[PDB]
C-alpha cells in the first residue's frame, strides 16, 4: 500500500515550465522507482520517465528530447518532474507511479495563453411527451472550473451538464434540464452559475 | 530500484 | 518502441456475462531473462488508474478471481468471468520488457448494456441576451440515447453548416445507462439574422432516417 499525493492544478503559458511534486508514504515502499505518465484528453497513456529514489539514476522517454527533468528528495520523502518550453501538447494529467503499481490522484496541467475571464451566461428557452427541456449556456470563461445548478439543486434529476470543451481559447458549457411540461412556464426555472476565478456568481431565469 | 515484479531485476536502475 | 493495440475499443456486457480483451504488441515481450513483462490496469470513472494483472497471469494484490489474464509473445488476453458494477472502466495493458519507453494500450472501455433508445431532441434559438451582445449561438441537445454512436449536422436554409460548431458529449448515466450529447453552433448576429430556418440534424442506430428537429427565425 504505497500512497502517493500529487501537488494541485496548474496553469501555465507557452514556453514556461511546471514542476508537479509526489510525496510518497505506506504502507509501504520497497523503494521502488517513481515513475510519471501523462494521460490525454483522449484517455492515451504516455511514460514520460522513471528515477531511482536510491542512487538517483533516471530513464527518460526520449521523445521529450530532455525537456523533463526528474528529482527526488530523499530527506522529504517527495519526487519532483519538471517539465519546460510547454505547449498546448503538453497540456494533460500527470501521474506519478510507483514501480508501476500504485498511482497518484493525478495533476491536470493546462498549456494557455489566456487569461482570466467571465462566462457569459444565457437562458436557452424552447421553441416532449409529458416533457420539456430547457437549458442554459456558460460561454467563454477561462480558468475551469465553473458550477451549475438548477433551482438551487432541487432539480437534480433530469439534469445533463455537458463537459466543457475549449473552443480556442476559452472555456464553454452547457446543461439541459428535463421536468413536466405542464409545470413550466408556470413554475419558475433558474440557472445558477458560479466561476470563482472571476467572481462570477449569476442566476439566469428562463422565460418563454 | 528495480521492481522484479514489473520488470527485469536487471533493469536501468541495477 | 513497442505498439500496443488492444481490442475492442468498446465492450458492452450486461452484468454476470463473461467479458474478452486482447492486446497485441508489435514485438515479442519475452524477456532474454524468460520473464513476460505484460501488465493490465483498470481505471475507473474519475479515478486513477489501478494494477489488477503483473506478468501476464498474476492477480495484484486485493485483485478477486474473476480476473484472469493469459497468452504470450505478443498475444495476450484479459478476462473477466462474471462482470460485476465495480469493474465498468477503461482497462488498459502495458509492456516494460523493451524499453525506455513503457509503453501503453490505448484502453477497453467496459460499459453497460442496455436497450436502444431513440434520442430526445430539443433545439434553441439564440437568447435576446446573448443577441444584444452581437453573439448568436443556436444550441442542440439530444438526449438518453443509447447505443452511444451519433451524429449531427447543423442544416441553415437547406444548406449544411460545419464552422463554429462546438460539440459535447456525456460519459454513460449511473442511473438509467444513456448517453447524451449537446451541440453549439455559433454565428454571429448579422449572420444569423440573414437566415431562417434552423435545423439540428441527427442520424442515430434507432431510425434508418435522419432526426430533425427545426425551428424558423
Amino acid at each position: 500500500e504505497v500512497q502517493l499525493l500529487q501537488s494541485g492544478p496548474e496553469l501555465e503559458k507557452p514556453g514556461a515550465s511546471v514542476m508537479i511534486s509526489c510525496k510518497a508514504s505506506g504502507s509501504s515502499f520497497t523503494g521502488y522507482n517513481m515513475n510519471w505518465v501523462r494521460q490525454n484528453i483522449g484517455k492515451s497513456l504516455e511514460w514520460i520517465g522513471a528515477i531511482d529514489p536510491y542512487y538517483g539514476g533516471t530513464s527518460y522517454n526520449q521523445k521529450f528530447k530532455g525537456r523533463a527533468t526528474l528529482t527526488v528528495d530523499k530527506s522529504s520523502s517527495t519526487a519532483y518532474m519538471h517539465l519546460k518550453s510547454l505547449t498546448s501538447e503538453d497540456s494533460a494529467v500527470y501521474y506519478c507511479v510507483s514501480g508501476m503499481e500504485y498511482w497518484g490522484q493525478g495533476t491536470s496541467v493546462t498549456v494557455s495563453s489566456a487569461k482570466t475571464t467571465a462566462p457569459s451566461v444565457y437562458p436557452l428557452a424552447p421553441v416532449t411527451g409529458s416533457s420539456v427541456t430547457l437549458g442554459c449556456l456558460v460561454k467563454g470563461y477561462f480558468p475551469e472550473p465553473v458550477t451549475l445548478t438548477w433551482n438551487s439543486g432541487s432539480l437534480s434529476s433530469g439534469v445533463h451538464t455537458f463537459p466543457a470543451v475549449l473552443q480556442s481559447d476559452l472555456y464553454t458549457l452547457s446543461s439541459s434540464v428535463t421536468v413536466t411540461s405542464s409545470t413550466w412556464p408556470s413554475q419558475s426555472i433558474t440557472c445558477n452559475v458560479a466561476h470563482p476565478a472571476s467572481s462570477t456568481k449569476v442566476d439566469k431565469k428562463i422565460e418563454p | 530500484r528495480c521492481n522484479p515484479n514489473m520488470e527485469p531485476p536487471r533493469c536501468w536502475a541495477a | 518502441d513497442v505498439v500496443m493495440t488492444q481490442t475492442p475499443l468498446s465492450l458492452p456486457v450486461s452484468l454476470g456475462d463473461q467479458a474478452s480483451i486482447s492486446c497485441r504488441s508489435s514485438q515479442s515481450l519475452v524477456h532474454r531473462n524468460g520473464n513476460t513483462y505484460l501488465h493490465w490496469y483498470l481505471q475507473k470513472p474519475g479515478q486513477s488508474p489501478k494494477l489488477l494483472i503483473h506478468k501476464v497471469s498474476n492477480r495484484f494484490s486485493g485483485v478477486p478471481d474473476r480476473f484472469s489474464g493469459s497468452g504470450s509473445g505478443t498475444d495476450f488476453t484479459l478476462k473477466i468471468s462474471r462482470v460485476e458494477a465495480e469493474d465498468l472502466g477503461v482497462y488498459f495493458c502495458s509492456q516494460s520488457t523493451h524499453v525506455p519507453p513503457l509503453t501503453f494500450g490505448a484502453g477497453t472501455k467496459l460499459e453497460l448494456k442496455r436497450a436502444d433508445a431513440a434520442p430526445t431532441v430539443s433545439i434553441f434559438p439564440p437568447s435576446s441576451e446573448q443577441l444584444t451582445s452581437g453573439g448568436a449561438s443556436v444550441v442542440c441537445f439530444l438526449n438518453n440515447f443509447y447505443p452511444k454512436d451519433i451524429n449531427v449536422k447543423w442544416k441553415i436554409d437547406g444548406s449544411e453548416r460545419q464552422n463554429g460548431v462546438l460539440n459535447s458529449w456525456t460519459d454513460q448515466d449511473s442511473k438509467d445507462s444513456t448517453y447524451s450529447m449537446s451541440s453549439t453552433l455559433t454565428l454571429t448576429k448579422d449572420e444569423y439574422e440573414r437566415h431562417n430556418s434552423y435545423t439540428c440534424e441527427a442520424t442515430h442506430k434507432t431510425s434508418t432516417s435522419p432526426i430533425v428537429k427545426s425551428f424558423n427565425r
